[PDB]
Parts: C-alpha cells; sequence; structure tokens
RNA sequence: UUGAUUUUUCAGGCCAACCAUCGAAAGGGAAUCCGGUUAAAAUUCCGGAACUUGGAUAUGGAUUCUUCACGGCAACGUAACU
RNA sequence: GUUUUUUUACUUAUUCAAUGAAGCGGAGCUGGAGGUCAAACUCCACGUUCUAGCAUUAAGCC
C-alpha cells in the first residue's frame, strides 16, 4: 500500500522533499501550546507501527521539550 | 564570606522603589494617527509635585480621536509651561515652549526634552530637573538626527523620535547644599533605601572585600576589572584612570 | 467572498447555545426530609429562675435552641408548635455551647398561660 | 423643508469624532486564525521543491467538472442500496439459486489509499485522481512518480472534500477507474487525452521546477518602484 | 436594558478599557438616644422617643390646553417641579 | 562544473518594541508650484494654533 513508500520516504530526512516539509511542521509547532492535542497523527505508518489504530479511544497528543 | 550589599541589593526586597506617593509614570502620547499626520491640541489641567523626582509634572488633557471620552497624558512639565496652556503634539506642531515635535522638524540647535531614543518608546533622554538634549544635525537621506545629549554624548537618532521643545523645569537644585543629615534622610524616604552608606573599609573581611585589618585601608588595587564576578566588584569598577582630574576631557 | 464588517478591532468569544441538563438518571435516588423542622429547632424549654421571671414579667418566652436555627426559623417553629406570634426572637450562644432563645409574644397572648400549657409551670 | 438643514461633519485631525468605519484590516485575529493564515504565507515565501510543488497546478474547472460528472455515474453502494441488493440475495439463496446470479459484477469507483496503490501497482488503474490538499503530504507525494513508471493517467484534482462525497465519506484522498461500461469508454478516452497533456506527459519536465519563491504586496511595491527608477 | 409576550419562549438594542480572590475588631464605612431595671447582662432587656436601608403601595399635594413649575437685576430661593 | 574568503541584497525563521492590533502599502482624485512645448513629466500639500468653552447616540443627497 502506501504505508511502505511513507516508511522509505521518512527515511531521507535530508532530501529536499522532507528538509522543506520538516522547516514548516517545526514553525507551525513551535506557534501553539507546549503541550497540544493532535487532531491525527502525522506520521500514521509511523504511528501503526507503534499500536496506533484509527479508532475511538486512540488519541494523539503533540508536545515540544527542551533540548 | 557573606553575602555583599551590593548583591544584597538585586534581590529587591528592602531595597524596592517608594511609590506610594508617585504621581504616575511621565511618559508622551502614544504615536497615533494625528501625531503621525498633523498635531492634536491638549490643555495644561495642573502642575504637580511628584515625589522622587525633582523636575515637575504636569497634567495634560486630549481628546479621544476614535470615542467620545477624555485622555489625561502626564508629561515632565519644561520651564515657562503653566496652567491653562494649550500643548500641541504632532508632525505638524509649531516650534514652541512645551510642544511635542519629531526631532527632524526642529532646526539645528533647538533644545529639547524628554527625548525618544526609538521612535513611540514615550521618552527616554533628558527627564531630570535643568537638563535637555541639543539637535546638533540632520541627515535626511538616512532620516537621522544627530544630538547632544546631557553627559556630553553625541547621538544618531531617527528623525521620527519625538522630544519636547524647552527645558526640564526645576533646574539648580544641585546647587544648594543639603546641610544635614535628615535632608538626606527625607531625600532618600521617598527614593529607595540607599543611605546611609558604611564603608567597605569599616567592616570586617565576611562583610567586604575591604574589610579587616589592623588598621583600615583597601589593602589591593581598588581597581577592579569588568571581568570580575559579583562578590568581588566593589570599588572603581573597569576605571580608565584615577586621580584628580586635571585639564580638558 | 461576502466578508464581514468590523467595527472594532477586538475579536470577542462568539454567543452558543447553553443547554440545559437533561440527565438519564438522577444523581440522588431519595431526597433528603426536611432537616431542621420545627420540633428540632425547638429542644426545650428554659425555667430557670431567672428564665420564668422574665416568663412573669416582660411576656417573654425562654427556649434552648437548635445552634443552626436562625430568628426566622425559631419564630416559624414557635407558630407552628404553639400557635402564638412573636413579636420578635432575641438569640444567644451559651458559653456551653447552645442557643438559647428570648421570644417575646406580642400583646395577644399570655405568656404564662402558654408556658402553663405547654407544660413547665 | 427650511427646517432639515445639512449638517455636514468635519473628520479631519483634531475635529469631530471618527465615524465607524470598517476595521477588518486591523483586527486582532485569535491565535489559531492567525496561525493557519500565516501557515499558508510561509509556504508561500519560501521555495518548494518540485515534488511539492507538483500539486499546485489542478484541473481547471472545466475538465474537472468533466471528470467528475463521467466518474459520478460509477458512485460506490450507500447503506440502503447495498441492504436491498443483500436482502434479494438471501432470497436467491432461500430460494435454490445463489448471489453470484442474481446481481451483476459491479463497475464502481475505487477509492482508499492502500487499495489505489496497489491496483496502480498492478496496472489496474486506467485513471486515477489525487487530492491536491492532503496532509500530511507524503501520503500522496510519490503517487504522480508512481503513476509515471507504471503509464498510469493521472490528475492533480481539487478537493479530498469533493472525492469524499463522490464515496459517501467526508473526505477522500484518492479516487482510481479500473474500468467503465461500453458507453462510456469514449468520454473516458478524451478524458485521459485532455489530462494527460498537463501531468503524466509534463511529469519529467516538472520534476525540475520550484515553486514558492513568492513575496507579500508590500515586498512586490517596494521591488516595482526600484523597478521603475531604473526605468 | 427595554416592548412586552406568556408561549418561561422572544424581539431587539447598548456596550465588555478595567474588574478571580485574600489583605485593617486603630485606615474607609447606612442608621439610637435618654430614664429605669439584675446576685451576675445591657447604646443589646423594660418604658418612652427616633433614625437608616430595602421593598410595596394608597391618599393628599404639585405639574401639564404656553406640555415636562415658578420667583429674584444678581449671588440665589422653594414642599414638589420628565 | 562543484568549492573557501570578503562584501551586500532579500524576508518567511529568529530577535526587540507599540497598541483597547485605527488609519499600513500602492494607486487615484483635488489643488498649488516648477515654463511647459506634447500634455501631464517632476515636486509638495491635501479640512484643526489669539482665548483653561463645546464636539457622543449622522444630517443631507441618489
Ligand atoms: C536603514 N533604513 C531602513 C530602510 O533601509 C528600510 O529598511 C528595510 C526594511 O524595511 C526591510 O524589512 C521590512 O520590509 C519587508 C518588506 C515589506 O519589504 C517586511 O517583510 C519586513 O517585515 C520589514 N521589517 C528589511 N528586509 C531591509 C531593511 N533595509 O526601511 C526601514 C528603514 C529604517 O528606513
Ligand atoms: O541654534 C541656535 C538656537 C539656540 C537656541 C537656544 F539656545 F536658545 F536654546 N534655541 C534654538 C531654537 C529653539 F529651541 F527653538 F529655541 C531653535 C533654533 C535654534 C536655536 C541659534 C540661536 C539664534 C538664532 C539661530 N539659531
Amino acid at each position: 500500500g502506501a504505508y511502505k513508500y511513507l516508511e522509505e520516504l521518512q527515511r531521507k530526512k535530508q532530501s529536499d522533499v522532507m528538509r522543506f516539509l520538516y522547516r514548516v511542521r517545526c514553525w507551525e509547532y513551535r506557534q501553539k501550546n507546549v503541550i497540544h492535542r493532535a487532531s491525527r497523527p502525522s506520521r500514521p505508518d509511523k504511528a501503526r507501527r507503534l499500536g496506533y489504530k484509527a479508532k475511538q479511544g486512540f488519541v494523539i497528543y503533540r508536545i515540544r521539550v527542551r533540548r | 564570606g557573606r553575602v555583599i550589599r551590593n548583591q544584597r541589593k538585586g534581590a529587591g526586597s528592602i531595597f524596592t522603589s517608594h511609590t506610594r506617593l508617585r504621581k504616575g509614570a511621565a511618559k508622551l502620547r502614544t504615536l497615533d494617527y494625528a501625531e503621525r499626520h498633523g498635531y492634536i491640541r491638549g490643555v495644561v489641567k495642573q502642575i504637580i509635585h511628584d515625589p522622587g523626582r525633582g523636575a515637575p509634572l504636569a497634567k495634560v488633557a486630549f481628546r479621544d480621536p476614535y470615542k467620545y471620552k477624555l485622555r489625561e497624558e502626564t508629561f515632565i512639565a519644561n520651564e515657562g509651561v503653566y496652567t491653562g496652556q494649550f500643548i500641541y503634539a504632532g508632525k505638524k506642531a509649531s516650534l514652541n515652549v512645551g510642544n511635542i515635535l519629531p526631532l527632524g522638524a526642529c532646526p539645528e540647535g533647538t533644545i529639547v526634552s524628554n527625548v525618544e531614543e526609538k521612535v513611540g518608546d514615550r521618552g527616554a533622554l533628558g527627564r531630570t530637573s535643568g537638563n535637555y538634549v541639543i539637535i546638533i544635525g540632520h541627515n535626511p537621506d538616512e532620516n537621522k538626527t544627530r544630538v547632544k545629549l546631557p553627559s556630553g554624548a553625541k547621538k544618531i537618532i531617527s528623525s521620527d523620535a519625538r522630544g519636547v521643545i524647552g527645558v526640564v523645569a526645576g533646574g539648580g537644585r544641585i546647587d544648594k547644599p543639603l546641610l544635614k543629615a535628615g535632608r538626606a534622610f527625607h531625600k532618600y524616604k521617598v527614593k529607595r533605601n540607599s543611605w546611609p552608606k558604611t564603608r567597605g573599609v569599616a567592616m570586617n573581611p565576611v562583610d567586604h572585600p575591604h574589610g579587616g585589618g589592623n588598621h583600615q585601608h583597601i589593602g589591593k588595587a581598588s581597581t577592579i576589572s569588568r571581568g570580575a564576578v559579583s562578590g568581588q566588584k566593589a570599588g572603581l569598577i573597569a576605571a580608565r584612570r584615577t586621580g584628580l582630574l586635571r585639564g580638558t576631557q | 467572498k461576502a466578508l464581514k464588517v468590523r467595527t472594532s478591532t477586538t475579536f470577542r468569544l462568539p454567543k452558543t447555545l447553553k443547554l440545559t441538563r437533561s440527565p438519564k438518571y438522577q444523581r440522588k435516588s431519595v431526597p433528603h426530609y426536611n432537616r431542621l423542622d420545627a420540633h428540632k429547632i425547638i429542644v426545650a424549654p428554659i425555667a430557670t429562675e431567672t428564665a420564668m421571671k422574665k416568663v412573669e414579667d416582660g411576656n417573654t418566652l425562654v427556649f434552648q435552641v437548635d445552634i443552626k436555627s436562625n430568628k426566622h426559623q425559631i419564630k416559624s417553629a414557635v407558630k407552628e408548635l404553639y400557635d402564638v406570634d412573636a413579636l420578635y426572637v432575641n438569640t444567644l450562644i451559651r458559653p456551653n455551647g447552645t442557643k438559647k432563645a428570648y421570644i417575646r409574644l406580642t400583646s395577644d397572648y399570655d405568656a404564662l398561660d402558654i408556658a402553663n400549657r405547654i407544660g413547665y409551670i | 423643508n427650511p427646517l432639515f438643514e445639512s449638517t455636514p461633519k468635519n473628520f479631519g485631525i483634531g475635529q469631530s469624532i471618527q465615524p465607524k468605519r470598517n476595521l477588518s484590516r486591523f483586527v486582532k485575529w485569535p491565535e489559531y486564525v492567525r496561525l493557519q493564515r500565516q501557515k499558508k504565507i510561509l509556504s508561500l515565501r519560501l521555495k518548494v521543491p518540485p515534488s511539492i510543488a507538483q500539486f499546485s497546478q489542478t484541473l481547471d474547472k472545466n475538465t474537472a467538472a468533466q471528470a467528475f460528472k463521467l466518474l459520478n455515474k460509477y458512485r460506490p453502494e450507500t447503506s440502503a442500496e447495498k441492504k436491498e441488493r443483500l436482502t434479494k440475495e438471501a432470497a436467491a439463496i432461500a430460494e435454490g439459486k445463489t448471489a453470484k446470479d442474481v446481481s451483476p459484477k459491479p463497475v464502481v469507483v475505487k477509492y482508499g489509499l492502500n487499495h489505489v496503490v496497489s491496483l496502480i501497482e498492478n496496472k489496474k488503474a486506467k485513471l486515477v485522481l489525487i487530492a491536491n490538499d492532503v496532509d500530511p503530504i507524503e501520503l500522496v507525494v510519490f503517487l504522480p512518480a508512481l503513476c509515471k513508471k507504471m503509464g498510469v493517467p493521472y490528475a492533480i484534482v481539487k478537493g479530498k472534500a469533493r472525492l469524499g462525497t463522490l464515496v459517501h465519506k467526508k473526505t477522500s484522498a484518492v479516487a482510481a477507474l479500473t474500468e467503465v461500461n461500453s458507453a462510456d469508454e469514449a468520454e473516458l478516452s478524451k478524458l485521459i487525452s485532455t489530462i494527460n497533456a498537463n501531468y503524466i506527459e509534463k511529469y519529467e519536465e516538472n520534476r525540475k521546477h520550484w515553486g514558492g519563491g513568492i513575496m507579500g504586496s508590500k515586498a512586490n511595491d517596494k521591488i516595482a518602484k526600484k523597478a521603475k527608477a531604473a526605468a
């Protein structure tokens, strides 16, 4: 399906496409609260691999942490 | 050793400013449309004393341009401003004592006070009694004005920054001696807890770098590096020179 | 395309409908009975010599009352228990922690007769 | 008549109070509004790589209308339609018959990203429509390249919500046709010819075209005056 | 906030700069006095005489056909007096 | 053709400041100039300054 393509694409973090996406999304995430609810996973294939299912009762939160 | 008095001041416990009797902060108006493009007229309602301040303040009333309502402003009074006087603030305001003008609109040699460092900060420079700022020159291509500050420094400011024409009132306070510990006591009673001052050489070594010894003396050079750390900066901090000043500067 | 006109620069929370609760089960199955009825408000007469002097003279009945009751409840309680009307109720929390009420009856009543009927004189 | 005078108000500086103008340009919007507007701006300001910049050119109104005209004749079963087909099949099997007989082979649109990707990889898709507004974009960013390698005609259409209502869902990332009826082969062929000119035949030259780099209105004003000064 | 409508629903309109809350039995603050009375309470009880606040509401008055009162040069006066 | 140094351009990252996010940017009317010589090419303004009053809930026109 598409999840295999997403898996292989997310491994190219230094390609121009992924660098652009990371820049835009990092700015967006940095604009919102330190902890905020995410309406959906930004990486559905990664979330699936870790146990997520698109069912009621599964919840995604986003958080930034100081490096 | 022990935390010295220098260091204790920053925690702000007994060293905060005594502000109960103060009469509001002295600021220019916010830069609004009227001051950017034309002028707005206000009237001096009161000239009042501000405890802790040497300069009197002026309470000036303005109409609100956008709603039916009266706006009061607290200005630093220049000498000659009187109650009932009309005050003009804006780009097109005339060159009269008490008027608020952009620095670019004032000719060379103009004396001005409560001058803005940056455009719209509502006044930073030349605010104490008897002081003022001199306009030295204009650089219209860069939209910059060159001024002379009370300390003697020369500075470049945007020509859109404002100032109030004239000299800050109350000048000449320091020409009369205080004469008494009690006068100094009443002076700082409405300023902050900075008085009296115990000399460092009169303390013990725990209290100060100057403390101790079988005579009172500093014992090492009183000139301290700018790169020294808190607890060491007592004396003459990063002095370029010392001793009686002789000749020109 | 068709854009709102806004005469203020302040954006405010819009007005949305607030529904009243319609629970699918009531939270408390049995409502509590009256927690201060008249019999719990009036504990007992006080019949010390000082109290009965106030009965004989000032048309005043003296009672121990529940510590939680106020003057309105005490007035209503004596009305419901003894069918008398209080001109006023003066209250007092005693040094032992109980409440005492000085109730003066209106001129339509004789406190001594009411005290004889209640049974402590 | 003499009692109805004209009393013009004077709205200059220092004069009468300003009238209630339209200040929508100066409104302090809530934070989520500002965030979603600046997200769009920031995607416009930066240089967009060609893989993402592909999705900026979508089917025009006319060709998209024609595509959704054909594609609406092949909508999937609604819940009620499936219910009736199922009761009819139950009748057939409570008789001697079976379900295959009474119901014809379906010819419907194909949706679902994994399903459509696997249909393309098997060269079973005749036409794929890709929504231009998928977020996260990596869900379909590879799809034009996949369709190119498989030789499957594709078009970047506008509306995951439109594709959704086509197949009775809220949104749909993609929609595909594996087959159509004999009466529609002509219009599908014409549709494919029209969209192949902008998408699958241009794919290799779009691989070299960056997007974005667009400044704001005030910045474009400064550039224009510089361009007239030397003029 | 009204216009009311009962229908406990509406119809509008006016604004939202500021305002969680705690912080004084000597600061700020609605209104009570005198005489008498107990073994022990009283500006708290008894007798008499008031006052303040909140509410309801009737009579009398005042006002209006020059509609929202008159007088005094004026300072200002008055039982009222949108 | 990819690379280091210097310099300087940009604005969206980031940083500082103001506001009850009220008039920003560009264009255009209206005038006044610059003697024009092609017709508007450049410039500048565009409702408030004897006075300790008043300005709020739009008149008017189609
Ligand atoms: C030294 N004088 C400067 C003058 O050079 C100029 O500064 C610009 C500044 O306006 C530009 O930047 C500005 O303008 C851009 C856009 C509208 O052009 C905006 O996107 C940006 O937010 C804004 N800060 C900045 N990118 C370069 C400076 N030299 O304008 C401001 C000024 C103070 O007069
Ligand atoms: O630059 C000078 C100047 C001085 C002073 C003064 F020192 F008095 F404050 N004020 C000036 C002012 C003034 F501030 F507005 F008064 C304007 C322009 C020049 C001034 C000279 C003075 C004579 C006229 C020409 N300007």
